[PDB]
């Protein structure tokens, strides 16, 4: 006895079993067994957009629910989430560009819990950022722990958002005559110390 | 994981092992031997070549050349050809065995002529021209197809060379390119009787040597019988 | 000088099969001639080796029902010692559902050992009634209607009551006959004084008769299961044991 | 660097972090975190039919493919089963009936691997099986290792099915005028020691 | 007497030793070796199929599967169809013996051929269509009926399966039921002469396991050539 | 090298390595994701989004940079022990397989340059192997895979 879904029987009756659990003096296969982790705590692609010469200072390069997103089909730590009611967790968010050394400008990338309210936009520091120089790095990367009001996100019926990264020009993205006049950008977000309660066949 | 990347036209960083995700240990394989030890895989005497007999008292010459040049029949065939080019040295004996068909009741005799000697012309079934004293001076065996039907003896490292080769160009392709050669001469067969048919397979020996890889035939190169 | 002279004995190039130190192959297939290890992976562990493993897993036989209309000392059903019994079938698929012993001991010529007859009871906490069990040594072919409940006391025998908290007698008939093993005669043409192939007749008796209200099935079914302990088996053989038409 | 999904960048920076792990000094939920187990081994409610007085001698009450049967939306176990390509592993089946006392008969289950294929069904036994009899017990309980002619089950496009599971009559189900004639019949099942292999956005 | 009453439907309680009426010891058996060892018993090669060629330099490639379904001459038959049934997984190498029967002179040849690969199509008597390179390149045999009359070489473990079986549906029943197939092609068989026979026989090796037991195949299903 | 050796036998595992190599000059700039979908040699893949990609084990790579190659170690996944050398098969079965899934390059960062380099760059790719192992014997020129 032990796990969930527990049986009361009256008229009971001893188990039957045949031979016992045989490890594989040749696996079939060498990749880590599936785990909480396997496949909860790994990255994803969330989001992915352009960032041009047309783009002025602050514009709103993405604005996303990095937590909502994943919880989606598309990514496989969807299958944990899918049949949990509520979870807390920590959030490591990636972001990445390829500008051509030709280009010059600059971007910034903010974790801003539920939303950016009036926040002064020149102090976006302030909060868990990654600067992105075309003359110098073209990778971030920022890790928080759970921040809310509540003590658990509710995926089925949200409340309001973890987290919204949002992605401003810094820096108007400015270029000589005949360079390419962007440059796409990718978002990578995965979840850290994924605690999950409440298992529930919903869906919505 | 360090070994995801790395600078392959440099050659010290290329060998660093690489690595990318999170693997176990592979474990332990089913099957004793490991089919991919050279002198355990072509130890499976491998196909080579083969020949009939119209007349009597004829005798047949085929030579065992390298030269990937040389195309079957009249050349390194199937397997042995493919493995003689993945190197570019070769020395060592060879455990030949030939397999006889048809006929019976036919005597027959076999020597092997080192490279360099006189010896009767290569593919061709011909009246042998050679004093029978010359023939069984280089070392000969006699049989007949009635009491057995197959020959299995060794041939020797005998030439002047330190190695062979099958990868070569028009001139040493034809000097530098050869083991040696083998030369079967019937007796006693009336063609009122079946026919008579010669498979030969080689087999490479524990003391055969191979030195530096080669890049392997192009499959168009490969080539059957 | 080379003197190694061996005589070539008689059986030349002669082929037998009946054992393994004939029948083992003289040259291999596998390169380098290997060999290979051992393997449970997807085998759970569960190795087999022995054909003990299934004469010793109770299977079905046959079934025969108990009803109230059988009177006191009445005949129910008559079953011969002998692994190759068994008389369960299925209409389609068709198929003649042979047992476990059965189909094992099919394939030797001799056999030994304390076959093991295994009744079930299927009634309701609601019934009550008896079955005695007789087994009468001797051979599979002797008339036994001729045998009054009282006469089959005489025999090995044992009563069941089937109402209870159990649901499962089991017999195990001892070994008794005037020969060390008895014989698959099921492959002979006709049958022989003296080739047998059971060691005598089960019967299955009404000891008390099946009392119940009228809410209640009026009889009452039993499965019987059979095995073997001790059992011993040689001289190979081929055949398919048909049904035993009772 | 871990885990899977390993990203190369030439015009690398450091990660940014804030805060930590802050463990509930007053947890939000008293459920074990979701992990493999929680999710995955755990048991489920396969099929479930009934059992009348109308069902002959040795009829199949259910012929059921477990595995096949637990790879659905309906359970949880999906989630982990629907992103990875092979897994091998052991099962529990539970199969537990409600006769009442007035009805007699019995019922056997056998979880046979593969197919019945032509073997006897008065030998069904020979398999991990649980009989029934309605005098008797009311339940049965069946525990088996890994067992198939591959490495593992290919959930996605499988080749042939691991365990059929079979429930037939072993013993006539007949009552008195008035009983219920019948007697409803569930199947439960749950994977043992599940060993995940190959992350995989497919879905068939 | 306790193990004269117990409750089969309990797993545990089934197990109890059973004891009616008071028995002495059986005592010792007559005979060295026990006939129910599966080893020791399949040990005796039993029957597998057999063939008759008819037209000369032709060909026959019988595979080796479990498959229940697959009914003889173009199955398992006898003996050896029951025993694959008794379990549901098999793996390692079989000792395959091979009897000729009739004609005289003609040379032949065998190779085994792993599941999965090119090879003749399956019961049927045709002019072969694989390069001879192929053929031997597997692991060749060649023979002659005059000298000998009957072939004894193992069958290898190659397969890229854990194991195999017999009780299977369609599909698999189509890939996972096979250890491999065999291919004889004669030679030199004028058919003014005799007919030309061959009788395959299989046995167990040492090296061979078995797993998990099935339930017996009914009477109606035990077929016989 | 290695597929000319492979090809003489019926069956290997192990871990295959794609080893990729970069051509660009020190002002491209851009990302690849090399994505691998376990499975078998024959699986419709075109409908599958970069972001789907991502739920299978992959990897991105910056183009631009010092370094020049990403080696990609397939990790040996499979529910069999080995993978079968069935392109000597005149058809395919469901079951007889070759390799354990295929490979995807997808494009991670559009490539961006100026004007005065090439519109494009070049991609060399290698394969070895390591832990490799092969057995059963045969003969056969293994033709070119057209993609
Ligand atoms: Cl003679």
């Amino acid at each position: 006895g032990a796990s969930y879904f527990t049986s009361v029987d009256q008229s009971s009756v001893h188990t039957a079993e045949v031979g016992s659990h045989q490890i594989e003096p040749l696996k079939t296969s060498v990749d880590k067994p599936g785990s909480k982790k396997t496949q909860g705590e790994k990255f994803f692609l969330i989001h992915s957009a352009r960032w041009l010469t047309t783009h002025a200072l602050f514009h709103e390069v993405a604005k996303l629910d990095v937590v909502k997103l994943l919880y989606n089909e598309q990514f496989a730590v969807q299958g944990l989430l899918r049949y949990h009611t509520y979870a807390r967790f920590g959030i490591e968010i990636q972001v990445q560009i390829n500008p051509t050394p030709f280009q010059q400008g600059g971007l910034i990338c903010a974790m801003v819990p539920g939303d950016q309210s009036y926040g002064s936009i020149a102090s976006l520091t302030v909060y868990p950022h990654g600067l992105l120089n075309c003359n110098i790095n073209n990778v971030v990367r920022i890790k928080v722990p759970f921040i809310y009001t509540r003590g658990a996100y509710h995926f089925k019926d949200p409340q309001y958002p973890v987290w919204e990264l949002t992605i401003r020009v810094w820096s108007e993205l400015n270029i000589g005559t005949g360079t390419s006049a962007y440059t796409s950008l990718n978002v990578l977000a995965r979840f850290t110390d994924l605690e999950l309660h409440g298992l529930t066949p919903l869906s919505t | 994981p360090v070994g995801a990347i790395t600078t392959i036209e440099d050659p010290v960083l290329a060998k660093k092992v690489p690595e990318t995700f999170p693997e176990l240990k592979p474990g332990e394989s089913r099957h004793t031997s490991d089919h991919m030890s050279i002198y355990k895989f072509m130890g499976r005497s491998h196909f080579l070549c083969t020949f009939t007999f119209n007349s009597n008292n004829k005798e047949y010459t085929f030579p065992i050349t390298l030269s990937s040049t040389s195309n079957p029949p009249h050349g390194l065939p199937s397997t042995l050809r493919w493995f003689f080019n993945l190197f570019q040295l070769y020395r060592g004996p060879l455990d030949l065995t030939i397999i006889i068909t048809g006929a019976t009741d036919v005597d027959g005799m076999a020597w092997f002529t080192p490279v360099g000697l006189a010896v009767d012309t290569p593919w061709v079934e011909k009246e042998s021209a050679l004093q029978i004293d010359y023939k069984t001076a280089l070392g000969a065996v006699r049989f007949n197809t009635r009491r057995t039907g197959n020959i299995q003896i060794r041939l020797p490292w005998y030439s002047y060379l330190y190695a062979v080769s099958g990868a070569l160009d028009g001139l040493g392709d034809k000097t530098d390119s050869t083991f040696g050669l083998v030369s079967i001469q019937i007796a006693n067969y009336n063609h009122s009787d079946e026919y008579l048919s010669f498979s030969c397979y080689l087999s490479v020996t524990e003391q055969s040597e191979f030195y530096f890889p080669r890049a392997p035939l192009n499959s168009n190169a490969m080539l059957s019988t | 000088m080379m003197r190694n002279e061996t005589r070539v004995s008689t059986t030349e190039n002669v082929v037998n099969l009946s054992n393994y130190e004939d029948a083992r192959a003289k040259m291999s297939f596998a390169l380098d001639q290997e060999d290979w290890k051992s393997d449970p992976s997807q085998g759970g562990g569960i190795k087999i080796t022995h054909f003990t493993t299934w004469t010793s897993i109770p299977t079905l036989a046959a079934q025969f029902p108990f009803n109230a209309s059988d009177s006191v000392g009445q005949q129910i059903k008559v079953i011969p010692v002998d692994p190759y019994f068994f008389q369960m079938t299925n209409t389609n698929p068709d198929q003649k559902c042979i047992t476990a012993l059965a189909s094992i001991c099919q394939m030797f010529c001799f056999w030994r050992g304390d076959l093991v007859f295994d009744f079930q009871v299927f009634p309701t906490k609601y019934h009550s009634g008896r079955l005695l069990f007789c087994f009468v040594p001797g051979n599979e072919l002797i008339d036994v209607t001729g045998i009054t409940l009282k006469q089959a006391t005489t025999a090995p025998c044992a009563v069941m009551d089937i109402a209870g908290v159990q649901s499962t007698l089991r017999f195990r008939v001892p070994w008794i006959s005037d020969t060390p093993y008895r014989v698959n005669r099921y492959t002979k043409e006709a049958h022989q004084k003296g080739e047998y192939t059971a060691i005598g007749k089960l019967i299955v008796y009404c000891y008390n008769r099946l009392t119940s209200p009228s809410n209640v099935a009026h009889h009452v079914r039993v499965n019987v299961y059979l095995s073997a302990i001790n059992l011993e088996c040689f001289a190979p053989l081929y055949h398919a044991m048909d049904v035993t038409t009772q």
